[PDB]
Parts: C-alpha cells; sequence; structure tokens
RNA sequence: GCUUGAGUCUCGUAGAGGGGGGUAGAAUUCCAGGUGUAGCGGUGAAAUGCGUAGAGAUCUGGAGGAAUACCGGUGGCGAAGGCGGCCCCCUGGACGAAGACUGACGCUCAGGUGCGAAAGCGUGGGGAGCAAACAGGAUUAGAUACCCUGGUAGUCCACGCC
RNA sequence: AGGACCGAACCGACUAAUGUCGAAAAAUUAGCGGAUGACUUGUGGCUGGGGGUGAAAGGCCAAUCAAACCGGGAGAUAGCU
RNA sequence: GCUCGCCGGAAGACCAAGGGUUCCUGUCCAACGUUAAUCGGGGCAGGGUGAGUCGACCCCUAAGGCGAGGCCGAAAGGCGUAGUCGAUGGGAAACAGGUUAAUAUUCCUGUACUUGGUGUUACUGCGAAGGGGGGACGGAGAAGGCUAUGUUGGCCGGGCGACGGUUGUCCCGGUUUAAGCGUGUAGGCUGGUUUUCCAGGCAAAUCCGGAAAAUCAAGGCUGAGGCGUGAUGACGAGGCACUACGGUGCUGAAGCAACAAAUGCCCUGCUUCCAGGAAAAGCCUCUAAGCAUCAGGUAACAUCAAAUCGUACCCCAAACCGACACAGGUGGUCAGGUAGAGAAUACCAAGGCGCUUGAGAGAACUCGGGUGAAGGAACUAGGCAAAAUGGUGCCGUAACUUCGGGAGAAGGCACGCUGAUAUGUAGGUGAGGUCCCUCGCGGAUGGAGCUGAAAUCAGUCGAAGAUACCAGCUGGCUGCAACUGUUUAUUAAAAACACAGCACUGUGCAAACACGAAAGUGGACGUAUACGGUGUGACGCCUGCCCGGUGCCGGAAGGUUAAU
RNA sequence: AAUUCCUUGUCGGGUAAGUUCCGACCUGCACGAAUGGCGUAAUGAUGGCCAGGCUGUCUCCACCCGAGACUCAGUGAAAU
RNA sequence: CUUUAAUGUUUGAUGUUCUAACGUUGACCCGUAAUCCGGGUUGCGGACAGUGUCUGGUGGGUAGUUUGACUGGGGCGGUC
RNA sequence: CGGCGAGUAGCGCAGCUUGGUAGCGCAACUGGUUUGGGACCAGUGGGUCGGAGGUUCGAAUCCUCUCUCGCCGACCA
C-alpha cells in the first residue's frame, strides 16, 4: 500500500521549477497569472 | 550444427538452435563498434509508431562495410563472427597492407581465403563486381541500387538474386519474392548466396526466446473491445466484419504498393 | 605337404552399374508484340471450357520445366528393386589371356546389420505436361464411372522415414 | 542445461474468519502461487485527453475513467421535482 | 536500583530518499499526549553541524532535454547539426586511538598519502579541436586459495563459593591493532625482441594495424591473503590514589597457535552456452601548424595551496508518504553463539524496548486458541474450515507416455544416548628434522598436533527418540486450456489474454504501414531465410462442400458519367 | 456435450438412496474444419465426481485458558 | 446520305528520342573540427513524378445528430 | 389464448395481380418390346378445393369465425 504523494525535491524542481517554467511560452503564462493575484507562492523554488 | 535439442522439460520440447561450431566464441572486433541506444516503437516525438515491438537483451551494433570500394587490394578472411543484428553473420576480413574490416559471409567462405572486390577480379564466392562485367545467368546477392549507394538487395541470410539477362546499359534481376526489376548495368554485386544459410528453420520454441529477441506480445483484434480496434468487441468471439488494420485499410487483399517513382523499373511484377 | 577347391597379383576389353557438377536439341503450357478473322478443342454424337474485350493459327523475342524420339536389337550390366542424351570426377563388378603365388583360408548360415520400384509421411526448395480429390457437361433406368473441358495432393531435388 | 523441482528474502494476493462509524478511504493473523526469470525493485528521462498506454478488463493516467483535472464560456439550458 | 518479560536478517547498529530543530542542558505544565504528568518528538531560553582525503560542487558522458545559423510552420510553434547541459555510472587521495552534555575518517596525539603552482639545479625535442591503446563491461556455473568472524586450548588476572561435593580433567573475564611502506606468493593472460618495408587509421606519424629475415625461450603486466616496519606506541581485566556521587588522574600483565569458515575477496579471473552483452574524458605513446640558445615537457629536490556548501536528529519510524505520538507502504551495506542444509525456525549476546489508560469481578454473547467419551462428512450450495501426513539415508515405485517424464506414484525400514571398531578410524589441514636446494612466502618425504563423519554390533532409558518450532493429505476418472506466465490497481484469477507454431495476405526501398498541417523520425543505421497486418493457436490425426450476396484482386467491349 | 430447453431423455455402472458423475445410443429443437474438428504426457491457487485418511464440520454440544463485554476512577465521541 | 482516296487546314489520342525547369534518403570537394543543411560539379530519372485549385469516386478512420404516440406498466401485433 | 402459411384426387404442387376453363408430375391399373419381372416406349380410372356460409353475373379465388397440421415470440424486474 504505497501512497500517492511519493516525494522527491529534485523531481519537484525539474518540472514545477522556476527554470522549468521560465523557458517555454506557457510557463511564463503561469507566472503572469500568479503575480496578477500576487501571492508569495508563485513556483516551487525551495 | 543443425542440432535437435533433446527435450528435457516444457520449453525445451520444441527448441532447435541452428548454430555454427566455427563461429568464433570470443569477442567483437572493437574498432568497428558503435553502440545502439534502444528506441522501441517510439520516434523522436515519443509516441509509439510501430506496435508489436519493445526491448529485450542489449545489442552492440557492428559497422558493416557494404559499398566495398577498395577495388584492387586482396583480402584475407580472418575469422567468422556473430553480429547479432541481421540474420546473416559477418566475417572479419583484413586486407593486404592495412585496415581490418567486416563483410557479409557469403556461405562458401571458410576463413583464410583471398577475395577481392573490383571490376577486375575473379568469379568466386566473396568477390564483388559491377554488373557490366558479370557472367550472365549467374546467381548473386548484395546488389546495389545506384552505382555508389552500396547495397539494398538480397543481403539476408541464405538468399540470392539471379541476374537473368542484359538489357544493353541495363541489367534485369530475378528477385526472390516474385517481383523482378530492371536496374542500370553499372551496379555492384557479389557472387553467390550469403552465410547462415540454414537460419530458415531456427525455431525459438518458447515465449522466452522471443522476448529477448525484441518481438513483443500482440493481442488479437477480436479480443479487444471495439473502441480499441475495429474488430474489437463481440459477445462471445464474433467477428462479423471484414478484416482491416488498426487504422482502417483492409488487409488480406488490396495491394497498397503505389510509390510510382519506381514503376519505371519493374519489368515483371508478382502474380 | 599337395593342387585341380577358393582366393591373390600383372596387360588389357565391352557396357543404360552406382554417386556427383554442369550441359545440349526437339517440343508443350504461359509472358510480350506484329500479320490476321469466326470460329478453336473435343469424342461415337453433343454440351460444358476457350473466342469479335479479337482466341486457335503462324512468325519474332524470353520463361522455366520435365522427359532424353532415332541409334533400341527375349541387346549390354545389377545380388535384387531397377537401370536409356552428352560431358568431366570418383568408383564398383563380371570375364578372357597366359606366367608368378598363399596352400582348403571352402559351402551354407535361424540370430543380426544393410539394400530394397511404386505410391504414403516429416521439413525446407519446385512446378510444364500429366493427374488421385473435386466440380460442371454428357452418358445413364440411375453414373458417386468409362468419354469431354479445366485442376489439387502429388509427379521431380537435396535430406530423414516408410 | 532448465520460462526445472520443494522452499526464504522479495514479488503476488486464490482460501475462510476478523474488520466492515475499523488499527487502515482494501489491511491484519494464520493456510496459498512464483521464487536466475516472460524476474523484482531503486533512481533519472519519454508519452497526452477523442489523445496516451495497454501478455487487451473498456482496465490505468494522483482516493474520480465508456473519454482525468483546474480556469473561462456560464447564472449553459431543466416543459421536471 | 533489583527482579521479571519481548525482538535478536530485528522492534539491534550505519546511511540515501524525505523532513528541517525534533539533537543537549535549566526551567514551565494553561493548549497539545484517546487520563494524569514533578514527563515528552508540547511552550519559553540558551546552547550544538570544524574536512585537500566521505559527499556535493568539479573533468566526462547515457536515456533525454533546450537547441546559433537552419528545413518547416497562418501566429504561436514542431524537428534538428554544431554545440552546451543531464548519475541511479567512469576521474585524485586517510586510517587507528582518544574525546563532547550533545558532532567525526572534520578537532588534539601518531603515521601519511593526492593533484596542481613556483623555482635553484640536472636533462632535453615538445606541442591538438588529430590518430591509436586502454578504461570497456553479459548470463549461468562450479571449484581451488584465502580473509571477516567464530571456536577449543595455552598463557595471563581474579577467584574456590550464602544446602550436598568442586586445590584441579576447576569456575569467570580479556586475549585489539589500519592506511601506507619493503619483499612480491597461490593464481591469469601473454611469445618478447632487432633490422628492413607498407596503396591502412579523411593528411601526416620514430605510435598503432599489417608483411617479412634474425633470436632464445624468457622478460612483463594484473595479483586476494601472508610475513615483518606501523607499534620499546596505543589499547588493555582490574586494582589503586581521590571521593564534587558524575565519577577524576597516573599505572596497567598476557596479546599465542591450531581447528574450522562464508553469500565477502583473487573474480573487470576462468570453463561453457546463445538470447551476443554502454559511450566519452583522467592517465599513456606518436605527429601537424609553431618555437626551434629563448619557450615548452620529463626527473630529483625545496617550498606554497587545496575556494564553496552539505554534516546536528530520526532514517523497517511517534519525526518521510498515509486528514493523525496510525498493526500500513520505502531502497542499499555489517551480521554473534548453540542445534540447523541455511539469511526457516527455537533460545540467547552486544544492543535496544515493555507497543503513554490503569484497577477489579470472572454473566450471557463475540473474537483468537487448546484438548475432546463413542461415531466419522450423517452437516453443507460443496470436506469451506479445522484436522492429519509432514524429516535425511536405504529400499520399493502403476495406467499412460512425446521415452524426458510420470514420481518426493503408492508403500514401508532405522533414528535418542554411553561404551566397544579406534586412550575418537576413514577423511581434512598439517610445524621441525631430513634431502636436491633456480637462497625461496621454495619442492618432495615425514608425519607430531588439531578437528571430525559415517557405519556395524552389544547395551540401556522413555509410553512415545524427524520427540518441541519448523516441517508434503492421498490416490481413481472426466470437461477446459498445451505448458511458466498476465488481468479488472480497491467484490471477478479461470475456461479469459499472451504464447512457440501453422497460414493468408501486404511490402523491391525516398518500402508498405504509422505518429505529425509540415519538416520529419519510427520501421531499420534493418533490405523478402526480413518487416506490417489479420486469423487460429503445443506436438499427434486431419483441413470436406458452395465464389452466390458483401468486399478485395485481374480485365477495358459496351451503357453511363464530374470538372473544363 | 461447457451446445440437446423440451427430459430426472432411456439402458449399463457406482448407492440401501444418484436432476450432478463415468460409458455408449442417435430423436444434433440449434456440433462439425483455422468464429477450427477429434485426441492429447505433463501442468493448473481451475471446473464437477469418487474411495481411503482424517478430524467438533454434524447428532449434541460439554467444558476450559486469554483479549472485550460488565463494575469503579480518569478521558470522552458518532450515525440520526 | 451510305461508302473512300488525296489535299488544304484546325484540334485531340498514343509512342520513341532528348535536356533545360523540377526530382535526387547517388557519389564527390567546400562552407565546417559537423552521417543536419545550404552551395557548386558529376551520374541517373524526366515533363511523367510530386503539389495548388476545381472535380466525380471512395470514406463509420473520424464529428454532428436522429431513432413516434395512444397503449388498462413497457415491449409485441394493431390503430393513426 | 396469438403472427404467417397454407390445404387442387393415393402423394406433392402451378391455377391466386386484376373472380370467368379444375390442369400437372409420380402411385393403383392395363398394354407394346422380350421367354418372364423391372425399366424404357405410351395410355385408362382418380377432385368439384376439410367444412358451414353468406356475397353474387358463376367462387379454390372475396372476407369472416371455426377442425388440423406448420411455423414465428411467449420478453424485463
Amino acid at each position: 500500500m504505497k501512497r500517492t504523494f511519493q516525494p522527491s525535491v529534485l523531481k519537484r524542481n525539474r518540472s514545477h521549477g522556476f527554470r522549468a517554467r521560465m523557458a517555454t511560452k506557457n510557463g511564463r503564462q503561469v507566472l503572469a497569472r500568479r503575480r496578477a493575484k500576487g501571492r508569495a507562492r508563485l513556483t516551487v523554488s525551495k | 550444427a543443425v542440432v535437435k535439442c533433446k527435450p528435457t522439460s516444457p520449453g525445451r520440447r520444441h527448441v532447435v538452435k541452428v548454430v555454427n561450431p566455427e563461429l568464433h566464441k570470443g569477442k567483437p572486433f572493437a574498432p568497428l563498434l558503435e553502440k545502439n541506444s534502444k528506441s522501441g516503437g517510439r520516434n523522436n516525438n515519443g509516441r509509439i509508431t510501430t506496435r508489436h515491438i519493445g526491448g529485450g537483451h542489449k545489442q552492440a551494433y557492428r559497422i558493416v562495410d557494404f559499398k566495398r570500394n577498395k577495388d584492387g587490394i586482396p583480402a584475407v578472411v580472418e575469422r567468422l563472427e556473430y553480429d547479432p543484428n541481421r540474420s546473416a553473420n559477418i566475417a572479419l576480413v583484413l586486407y593486404k597492407d592495412g585496415e581490418r574490416r567486416y563483410i557479409l559471409a557469403p556461405k562458401g567462405l571458410k576463413a583464410g581465403d583471398q577475395i577481392q572486390s573490383g571490376v577486375d577480379a575473379a568469379i568466386k564466392p566473396g568477390n564483388t563486381l559491377p554488373m557490366r562485367n558479370i557472367p550472365v545467368g549467374s546467381t548473386v546477392h548484395n546488389v546495389e541500387m545506384k552505382p555508389g549507394k552500396g547495397g539494398q538487395l538480397a543481403r539476408s541470410a541464405g538468399t540470392y538474386v539471379q541476374i537473368v539477362a542484359r538489357d544493353g546499359a541495363y541489367v534485369t534481376l530475378r528477385l526472390r519474392s516474385g517481383e523482378m526489376r530492371k536496374v542500370e548495368a553499372d551496379c555492384r554485386a557479389t557472387l553467390g548466396e550469403v552465410g547462415n544459410a540454414e537460419h530458415m528453420l531456427r525455431v525459438l520454441g518458447k515465449a522466452g526466446a522471443a522476448r529477448w529477441r525484441g518481438v513483443r506480445p500482440t493481442v488479437r483484434g477480436t479480443a479487444m473491445n471495439p473502441v480499441d480496434h475495429p474488430h474489437g468487441g463481440g459477445e462471445g468471439r464474433n467477428f462479423g466484419k471484414h478484416p482491416v488494420t488498426p487504422w482502417g485499410v483492409q488487409t488480406k487483399g488490396k495491394k497498397t504498393r503505389s510509390n510510382k517513382r519506381t514503376d519505371k523499373f519493374i519489368v515483371r511484377r508478382r502474380s
């Protein structure tokens, strides 16, 4: 019975990262949809 | 040998391994070795293109000389080898003053013989020569397509292609499929049939021998449910249809050869 | 110890003896084109099948395939089954001729191993003609036949079996 | 030699009881099959929603699958309580 | 603190993943802990992570990813060469003791190793984005040699006993030591070497690959463990000086050999088989463009550095993931004693724990268990469960069969323990002396010493001797599937799926078929003894009959017919 | 027959007792050649059936350890 | 008009030869230290092939829907 | 209890759209051929459409309810 959130912080940074979301077109869309709401949790940087 | 395996247990009950006692039991000759990175079914867009296929045991592809452009240097066949890739096993042949190289073993060769490619060589097992200077009515293989390409025709184990006639600046070739074609007379080819010539009855015997060869299990189309293949679905093994591919084209039927950039060159197609 | 048994050795002679590579002529059924038009094939007589989408006919160019007219003669070989072109390789047996020779080593042989046409079988090559099967057309009181038009297993090669 | 045999680790999960607002949003305690193979697992990549993958059940894609999820269209529309 | 319980291939000890002060000290007990709490993984406050050598960073790649010019794409954007990134792999190097309330291969004591920089000196042909070699490899399977580690004895220190005997064949405790350095062994592969040449490695090449005469049978590379320096040092049972109840400081003997012994090491080694087993840098040698006294590289030596960050604690759990102080799920290394084939199981060591509700009485009922008179499936949808056989060695093994299997068919026979064979044999290992001695870690011989089966008899005890744990129910037919395997992850494990095989059919290469507007890749760096697809599904006996209709595959006479 | 409803078809066998079960009949409502026929050693957490074993599955339950239930003090929910 | 011979002169059909656009997952130097590509030679196909638009065919590979009502429940068979 | 399918001599069928005449193949039977059956070469006898109707210019025909035998469905909880 392995449970679903099976964590790893390198796989959380290659994918949900900053440099994972600043490269393409529709990652930059996400960071612009967040800082219009304007919250401190914009990515996963740490 | 052509050995029959003494059937101890289920899964040795049908195996036969067409094996050579004189294929060398050692190593690939390393300076002709580039690796291969396995790409089962999926192109560079991911996305499984060919079905039916997968992984299995690791290979290290051997660089095989096909053009044979030395044309005038004699060649000592050092040893045979088993390059696992095609079916037709390979023989390391060093030349007179230098480079060592792999060519297709043409079934008549045992190692130590002299061979030579070129327009000015003998008529023997293992000499490659352009079909202007050929004996007519022979039986050859490894035929090129253009004078300089290297070869695309009859290089699988045991096979052969019989030159039938000379059409002036053209040479027509009886292929071992039923169709026969017409190429210009300046293409290059080697006498005789290729080695591993009794690979034809290599029974695998078991699921196990397949799945480390690379073939991967494929399920029948009437087994599936109908959202998965057009034959799919059916309450108790009912076909009721007309046999088509996954994507729609009817098989056991319509001849979908329509390249038309090649229809110039087929003399007599297959009936 | 003997030589007439039987078997050796020495020059040769005739042959479709066996196994293995290739090779040549005639000729059939297809592939391709020209000349060319109502019939072709068929057995007793018909009708299937082929044909005005131009067959059959002939001529020109290829295709493989299998059999090797005539020489062929109760002729030559083989223990038998069976062997029919030529060619080169290997190689087996029968027999004549006179000398040298071992000096009965011979005859037969249930046990046994081996060979053994035809089809029949296994695996992979092969495919003309022909032909089990089978179909239709007649025939027939009925025709699961004899006849007719096509045709599949096989016929054929290597390799095991029988 | 072996998808060989009895059999642990491990992988799986056929059998009956308990649980079934439980110790757990499927597991425990005994018995059970495989167990150098078509093997299990570890980590890092690749695949996309009429599309992905599938030793093919319409099963699996985050406790949801005969077409996942979030936001927008959108107060969709409901003759029906 | 005493006593008793539990685990001991784990609930023990060290780490990655992950978490992020939970670690230690003094205090606080209002919330938090399925109660209390002078307690805590709860709060307050202080305090704790020392590296040239472990890891990361770093030199270099794999799957794979962005991806200059590009080809393509309506915009976005899709693909890709050059390139530059990406360890779960290759590249440099440290071990023993001590010590903190709490960290260590970091610090202090001791012995040292590793790659760079500068330069005195000695030499002097070096130098790629170039070439070559290596690093560079699989699976299985034994067997030989050893180490970890353990066991018995000797030595050495203390003991002889809170009821019988125990001055000796007697009890208990300790008998630790690395990297590195010198000598190179059991062991494996390998012919070295000198001259003269070569159309081979895109050119070049004193390298390497090849071809040829000479020359004697050696040099060399890799190499567990051993043996001494390491170490007249430390460690070391314990006893004493002090006595803050924690303990502090000096001193401190013996430190031996043999029997075993692996799954660890030589082993990236070797036999064998088919399913044919990763690429580049470090390091190594040889050239080009240059400089060619200068400059660069080699060697000895002296001297100077080795930036950065991670480390505290848990890490088979109360701290990671499961809404939680959850019987759940997570991967790798070390592996003790006695019986045991063992990493099964039984009981214990070091070492952690007693699963943060306890105290009574001992109803029905429920759950987990033990035996049960006589009987034996009568119960039931069905022997579901539960019960029972259950172990090595020796025999004795059916129908059928593909000749293998079947079959651990079935079925019975002995097991404890003392002595005798023999003051413990066979077998295993095996010092000195002796002898030749390529003066050795040699090679024969001899065999002390030390372990230790198995097997046969007598005899003796039990009621029962595989005594407990652990630990095969068994055959007689038949349906379906050939068979091991897979599936509804969470009500469906089989007859369903795959399967090796058989077949049809498509495919001649810028293949068909696919994923993409397209470029493109897959197929395949394969080319009809191979690839796609479909069907049925081991091997054995076989594959009847209809070509109508639906639909493909040939044909092009006619009728009909879109665009223009 | 895993297809055959109709039917417990009817006979042999096993039982004192046999809608399942083994062997055939042919009346195949509606088997039958690769939507494959028939057969098949071995194998299967497989589908029925049978004898032997063995036992609390049963006649018929009887006792008996231990965790709950119940009593006391602490703490203290939930469906509706 | 049926039927033939040649001529003038205009389409359309079919084939051979050819090179010059186009094709070239042929070779070969160069940009470039590069199995991408572009550029220039050379060989081979060759007005076909490929694509654009128009167009008949084919088209469950896909997408959007549609599949009455009374009815002594619904379906059936009626009736409308 | 209800659809689709019909009944033409012993046996089995065209006549039925759109009403007008009861034919046809094989049996009983008799004959030609042959020495004789059977077969071939030909004929005679065999019904007023299961039946009762009404309807009407005359009905197997046109319809309706019955006798019987086919066949189709008799389903969901």
